[PDB]
RNA sequence: CGCGACCUCAGAUCAGACGUGGCGACCCGCUGAAUUUAAGCAUAUUAGUCAGCGGAGGAAAAGAAACUAACCAGGAUUCCCUCAGUAACGGCGAGUGAACAGGGAAGAGCCCAGCGCCGAAUCCCCGCCCCGCGGCGGGGCGCGGGAAAUGUGGCGUACGGAAG
């Protein structure tokens, strides 16, 4: 199969072939919109992998995050606190620029619903993200029983409650010793349980 | 005349609507004698009549709605005031195909392995 | 402020704790609720184990409890394997199966795979359309006299 | 001349009835309500008024399709039925 | 102002309709409690908003 | 062809028109402000007996949402009669009352018998 | 120059759908203080808490190991008891502070892409006919249209799988 030399072609991004490219579509991408459509996946390999297949109903919006930290958004640095809290231009925000695009892409597509997304080139500014798009209420999606899963109401903006895959490398979940901070559905859980006087009625 | 919702029903389109005029003069008659200030007989007529006007022009729209969703019967696009109306949530549901769909790949399992109905002695 | 010689002792009392103080009023309620929906579990599957599907005999790790034996996940795939039930056909059959356990030892393996011969003899197979009896089910002497088993199935003892 | 004489002047209103809430809060040069904000599309409630939040809420007007809902909810949401006739 | 817009002359209407005093009869029925309306409004005392 | 202008334009692509496959709502909404729901009733006022006797004018309390327009069709069909033209005023009440002055070859007087009032 | 393709991107009151706003006790994602404590105070504490923003559901989230262990080994998640005010953190001050094993409540497992085989074996929509449903579904009929080889469906997924 043709995606296996798709795939190890995409892992040499420092080779002569794939530098041209990531730098004639960066240059490409930065004159279009921040959000806008791509006919078909940049990556048809790398959809593959995410879930997209090439049917009626899978939306790809290539949408671009622009790049960097995040600075406090504090009127002239003034922080009115404690040295701690003073903190204002070298500060990071706890979800990834990809999670960002993935939640630009599902807000603006407010009836589609966002399956996953991958990289497709960065610039020092902006790095650009592919997002998989799926209409729940198209019959391709709605009477297919693999796909009919994004069509039940809980899954409605998996992006803004970090459980697209991109959403979930923030939350810090995962099995074993590394990972005890987020017992329970989540970090907030852990918090609770640890937090709560279990006041016996005996005692 | 005692208006009931039972000889309303079997009439005429047009034998409607000659009765609902024949209240409509009535009612308007009754409220230029509520203001020429008379008639405590007539002033009770008055909710009598707004009442009888009410039973007409339901029947009137009872066998219109009985008429069109019997039209969009068998249609595939009925409006939306015909189609039903629960909430919205349970509208935007898989239809009852839909939920009953499963893989082929699911079909097998459930013809291979089948659930037994079984019992272990102590 | 310490008033002679007591105990130095640091409560946990500094957050908002009286926002999240978990009460037991439920526990009374819980307990019967559990209890009622144990019993209309019980009585859905009328001629199965209530309590569930045979697990298999287990060490407990840690030195502190090795010398002990609790109910496993389920039975390996190579405890199965000797004991030659389809891993797909022992589930329906109310057989425990997990594929994450391996077997390091011989008597750990040879314990679970005679577990699952015991379990094979004494369980009473229904017929799938019960007025037609084929060849791989019990005897319909022995459909007529078969009934729950209250408690763990084969129950562990050390 | 900062008290009683200054109130004299007192002639002209900022705010005036705002058309989702009611509430004389429209404020005609800001043209937002100050209540509810009109013309943002979500209302303007926060966490921090308990009791400012529970003036304006579901509990608060007449509820006449929610009503009924409730009504409707405990016959299974059933449609195009009639009771047996006579 | 004399210069009204309709909205705010509709809001008057109401207020003034709203500001007559029980019936004499209202006080006769079985379970009464309203001695007189207590939501009455004079034009000097409560300003009526706006 | 060349470009006649250096600007380019949004080439006037063909728009077609609704042709549905159902109508949204199943009927066409009857009408409310009727000649009966317009017309409420007449002022037998001191004010508006003089203004029938004198003027040759009717006086109506009519629905607020009425025209000069839906008065003059509503007082026509519903009292046989033809108006010179309709006066409106919004009252303190909040409700819309009608000064409809009648045609010469009507008498008010004789018509206002008609309707009732006295 | 013209006509047929394709790609990329526009316009429609185009045919049919879909999203928004509310509630917000519980739940998910961010953002995030200072009172306060330390007998002052800045790190710490309060506290990832209040307020702020977004998204839900009848529960949510989590979830079938890139696990725990170091045993004679256990075996998804969640929850309770215990571990335990413990190991550890900390102007090592004030204070903070989990996990495993163990007993129980419940108990359920699975699916792709890739790899390859099968003539796209696949799916969507319009028109007709016959059932037929206030959860538009079933069966006919058509060089009817379309998506799809820039990869649809069946088999198959680490417990190995396939072919003969």
């Amino acid at each position: 199969g043709a995606y296996k030399y798709i795939q190890e072609l995409w892992r040499k991004k420092q080779s002569d072939v794939m530098r041209f490219l990531l730098r004639v579509r960066c240059w490409q991408y930065r004159q279009l919109s921040a959000l806008h459509r791509a006919p078909r996946p940049t990556r048809p390999d790398k959809a593959r992998r995410l879930g997209y297949k090439a049917k009626q109903g899978y939306v790809i919006y290539r949408i671009r995050v622009r790049r960097g930290g995040r600075k406090r958004p504090v009127p002239k640095g003034a922080t009115y606190g404690k040295p701690v809290h003073h903190g204002v231009n070298q500060l990071k925000f706890a979800r990834s620029l990809q999670s960002v695009a993935e939640e630009r892409a599902g807000r603006h597509c407010g009836a589609l619903r966002v399956l996953n997304s991958y990289w497709v080139g960065e610039d020092s500014t902006y790095k650009f993200f592919e997002v998989i798009l799926i209409d729940p209420f198209h019959k391709a999606i709605r009477r297919n029983p693999d796909t009919q899963w994004i069509t039940k109401p809980v899954h409605k903006h998996r992006e803004m409650r970090g459980l697209t895959s991109a959403g979930r490398k923030s939350r810090g979940l995962g099995k074993g010793h590394k990972f005890h901070h987020t017992i329970g559905g989540s970090r907030r859980a852990a918090w609770r349980r640890r937090n709560t006087l279990q006041l016996h009625r005996y005692r | 005349a005692k208006i009931k919702a039972r000889d309303l029903r079997g009439k005429k389109k047009e034998e409607l609507l000659k009765q609902l005029d024949d209240l409509k003069v009535e009612l308007s008659q009754l409220r230029v004698a509520k203001v020429t200030g008379g008639a405590a007989s007539k002033l009770s007529k008055i909710r009598v009549v707004r009442k009888s006007i009410a039973r007409v022009l339901t029947v009137i729209n009872q066998t219109q709605k009985e008429n069109l969703r019997k039209f969009y019967k068998g249609k595939k696009y009925k409006p939306l005031d015909l189609r039903p109306k629960k909430t919205r949530a349970m509208r935007r549901r898989l239809n009852k195909h839909e939920e009953s769909l499963k893989t082929k790949k699911q079909q097998r399992k459930e013809r291979l392995y089948p659930l037994r109905k079984y019992a272990v002695k102590a | 402020a310490p008033s002679r010689n007591g105990m130095i002792l640091k409560p946990h009392f500094h957050k908002d704790w009286q926002r999240r103080v978990a009460t037991w009023f439920n526990q009374p309620a819980r307990k019967i609720r559990r209890r009622k929906a144990r019993q209309a579990r019980a009585r859905r599957i009328a001629p199965r184990p209530a309590a569930g599907p045979i697990r298999p005999i287990v060490r407990c790790p840690t030195v502190r409890y090795h010398t002990k034996v609790r109910a496993g996940r389920g039975f390996s795939l190579e405890e199965l394997r000797v004991a030659g039930i389809h891993k797909k056909v022992a589930r329906t059959i109310g057989i425990s199966v997990d594929p994450r356990r391996r077997n390091k030892s011989t008597e750990s393996l040879q314990a679970n795979v005679q577990r699952l011969k015991e379990y094979r003899s004494k369980l009473v197979l229904f017929p799938r359309k019960p007025s037609a009896p084929k060849k791989g089910d019990s005897s319909a002497e022995e459909l007529k006299l078969a009934t729950q088993l209250t408690g763990p199935v084969m129950p562990i003892r050390n | 001349t900062k008290g009683t004489s200054s109130f004299g002047k007192r002639r002209n209103k900022t705010h005036t009835l705002c058309r989702r809430c009611g509430s004389k809060a429209y404020h005609l040069q800001k043209s937002t309500c100050g209540k509810c904000g009109y013309p943002a599309k979500r209302k303007r409630k926060y966490n921090w008024s308990a009791k400012a939040k529970r003036r304006n809420t579901t509990g608060t007007g007449r509820m006449r399709h929610l009503k009924i809902v409730y009504r409707r909810f405990r016959h299974g949401f059933r449609e195009g039925t009639t009771p047996k006739p006579k | 102002s004399s210069h009204k817009t309709f909205r705010i002359k509709r809001f008057l209407a109401k207020k003034q309709k709203q500001n007559r005093p029980i019936p004499q009869w209202i006080w006769m029925k079985t379970g009464n409690k309203i001695r007189y309306n207590s939501k009455r409004r004079h034009w000097r005392r409560t300003k009526l908003g706006l | 062809k060349i470009r006649t202008s250096p600007t380019f334009r949004r080439p006037k692509t063909l728009r077609l028109r609704r042709q549905p496959k159902y109508p949204r709502k199943s009927a066409p909404r009857r009408n409310k402000l009727d000649h009966y729901a317009i017309i409420k009733f007449p002022l037998t006022t001191e004010s508006a007996m003089k203004k029938i006797e004198d003027n040759n004018t009717l006086v109506f309390i009519v629905d607020v949402k009425a025209n000069k327009h839906q008065i003059k069709q509503a007082v026509k069909k519903l009292y046989d009669i033809d108006v010179a033209k309709v006066n409106t005023l919004i009252r303190p009440d909040g409700e819309k009352k009608a000064y409809v002055r009648l045609a010469p070859d009507y008498d008010a007087l004789d018509v206002a018998n008609k309707i009732g009032i006295i």
